[PDB]
């Protein structure tokens, strides 16, 4: 149960979906949730240990630029806070 | 023939936002060399002696 | 078939007509009709690799001219199992 | 604490960076994340006036370079009673 | 049981045999029909997966364009309707 | 399926990473890894034709800059029944 | 048939695809794969002289581009009876 | 310890230099030494993705200037099951 | 975890700032708060390789200007068991 | 609040006159004085984040010339519970 | 039991334990002591045979100079006498 | 047995066996391996005491380079890891 | 141990003090105390390789500053089987 959180922003559902696929393929990390932000923004949220999350996020960012609209944001959270956890299904 | 890391690193920007990884960016004893008249066989590292800190100690 | 084809478009009308194109071009079953937001609509179909590839290519070639046209059209050959709850 | 630290951004990677910085900087209780519509994501925390100020400063400095970026580094010190039903 | 139908008509039985040989040497396609339309038109009917059918039919077209009088058209259907199947002889 | 794809490279790291791409991009069974000799390493995959070239997809653009690089990526639409003893 | 056909190529990609060309091209049985060394890979087939001749032609023009190219090709109709240990 | 760290070089000198750099710099497991042929030499370690990353950095920065030097240093983020039996 | 990260600085204030950045930067447990003497203060954190690496980099490049400044920043990944007396 | 403010000086008399400024400027209670070694002396005050900031401002502005002078005086509004063992 | 006592001291525990890890990795020797002399002088004390001690201290010098303020003293003793042994914590 | 590892790699085994002769003539080192890397690379493993292995490798690097094509790669290993032993013939 | 350590010098104070260092540094057995004539005096000790190494280190480093000085410092890790009959 690696607490490190990766999460990727995409304009459109496509890049989000292959972003999640790349997340899973690059490393055996778990996805905690996909969200339809609205206005075409779709976001993928995955959990795992810090290094695996970093590798997976890098792979997804690599694989999403060309397909669809591409990336909107991509960054790694190493230690999500307890106060952010209620935003993740309290 | 015989004339790069290939990792999570090659993601250009990537930037999860919170995550940085910004800490990467990377003879005295008792007369070891004093006895350098010593004739034939010796300790130390004249050359081609990898594990003596040269590119090793890092 | 675990092969996953999926198409994004700007408008429900091109989405559903592309779904019909998917279904008549290839004998595959679709699983998702999602409203992304802001007019973006996604369709999710399942089948074997060749069938979904041919179907998606046909739909992409027969969908660009209707409504606002395509937004994206990509397929995944062997999607990860843990992706399943996401759809 | 009664003071309110309260922001939008476009896409919520900078939103979680803002919330994470909220926690890193000062004591603020994350009372609400909300999808305004069209991609605006608003974060809402409660805490001490100075704590809210420092946390919001940090969140603004940490969220703007990521993604589309910040929208408003705004704070209210007294959320008056009639505002609370909107919270 | 391959649902994708590859199927090709040509002028003369020699190009038809070219096409069938290319079918059976190209991919996982099972030839299901060899019929004489009349007036020299001969059609070959094979079944298989979409990718296999595509590759096999294109190989047949390559092997058939020059032999004899040659083919006139190459055609592949991906998700055929079950109603069309009796018209093929089931 | 029984469609046969396979890839070579000058080295074992590009070969094994290409095999990783084979089994990750598409669900194709991996049947062999062979050392030709003098650095030529090949890897053999079987499956659906679309799935076969679907495996080759990721390998081709994953092993080009790894080590000495890709050597050959040609695939077979179908091997003959007596090719297997030589496999 | 005792007629011999056998060809050499750099890398096993052209080797196997040319063996496939031979076994779709004429009545030849692949009696040998040999990793000669230094990337050289050779295929040996029994067969009738006309068949094995057509097969060696097919293998020759199969990998003009496959892999990095041919190395050699020819035909033997009657090897000596004592060359079997070399076979 | 599913992360698969991996090094190639020319000869065992940089190879075992990389190997003991692996096992001494980080607390990870070396699973394999292989001789590709033609001078290319193969070392395979397993461990946590961060631990594997640190180890491979250590070896790649320690073994390049000894002997003929490094050739292929690369690691796998999420290795697939299918390749492991072929290891 | 078994990975040890650890830093000195001149002055206790930068030391605790660095350890604070340790304990929020990544999931890590800190084990040592040692007064070297003459002003050197050492912080010892324990965790897995990726977490300790990221945490140490963040704390170091955040503590460079804090107070008098840091001392050293390099981290070992897989410490030998023999460092038990350092506990 | 929960904020911990810190002061560092070359010697303890400036440090504790700064601590007097701490506890006499704002409603903040100091939890500790620590002699680092080699003359470095730190004082750790506890209280509300705004109070802590104002107190630290006052002490730093008071104690530039006192003794040999200041070294470090920065604050964290939310030091971790994990820092408490270091407190 | 390698009676040879190698030992080195430096500025702070980062270079000290980096040299310790270098000694225990490059050589198979047992370190016996970590001492705070005072004023930054921190010392590592290891036991081993003469060749192993030599290799360990060479590795420590190589890996310790480029970290922190660096190593200071890097000499060893090959055959420590019994009377020094109580000074090693007996 | 002295775990200290000396290994010398050369192009062709004439310099490899010159290095081995320097090994077995210099110090108490036993050659534990004579292996052919592939493509002409020949390398030799000897094991012994740290100083003995160091002196032996010194002699090899003194008498190996100018023999035919000569030395290509040498080194010393001070305290080899336990997990390396499987790669050393187990 | 069959390693031989040897020192030549001009006089006996250098010889005897060098031998005292010889035996004090590590366990080595003095075997030869030979007066060459013409002022040359030599000491030969027996011990294992590392012991002789460090011992002759100490012996030279104690003897250098006596008389005209040490003339030759030399050791062998193992003399041949055929040297000692004329020891």
């Amino acid at each position: 149960m690696g607490i490190a959180l990766g999460m990727i922003e995409t304009r459109g559902l496509v890049p989000a979906i292959e972003a999640a696929d790349a997340m899973t393929k690059a490393a055996e990390v778990r996805l905690i949730g996909r969200e339809f932000v609205g206005g075409g923004y779709v976001t993928v949220l995955v959990r795992g240990e810090t290094g695996a999350v970093n590798a997976a996020v890098r792979a997804g960012a690599d694989a999403c630029e060309r397909v669809g609209d591409g990336l909107v944001a991509a960054h790694i959270i190493a230690r999500p806070h307890r106060e952010v956890e209620p935003a993740l299904g309290n | 023939y015989s004339a790069v890391t290939g990792n999570r690193y090659e993601d250009s920007s990537k930037i999860t936002g919170p995550f940085d990884m910004a800490e990467d960016k990377v003879i005295t004893g008792e007369g070891q060399s004093a006895g350098n008249i010593t004739g034939d066989d010796w300790d130390r590292g004249d050359k081609v002696t990898g594990t003596e800190g040269v590119s090793a100690r890092k």
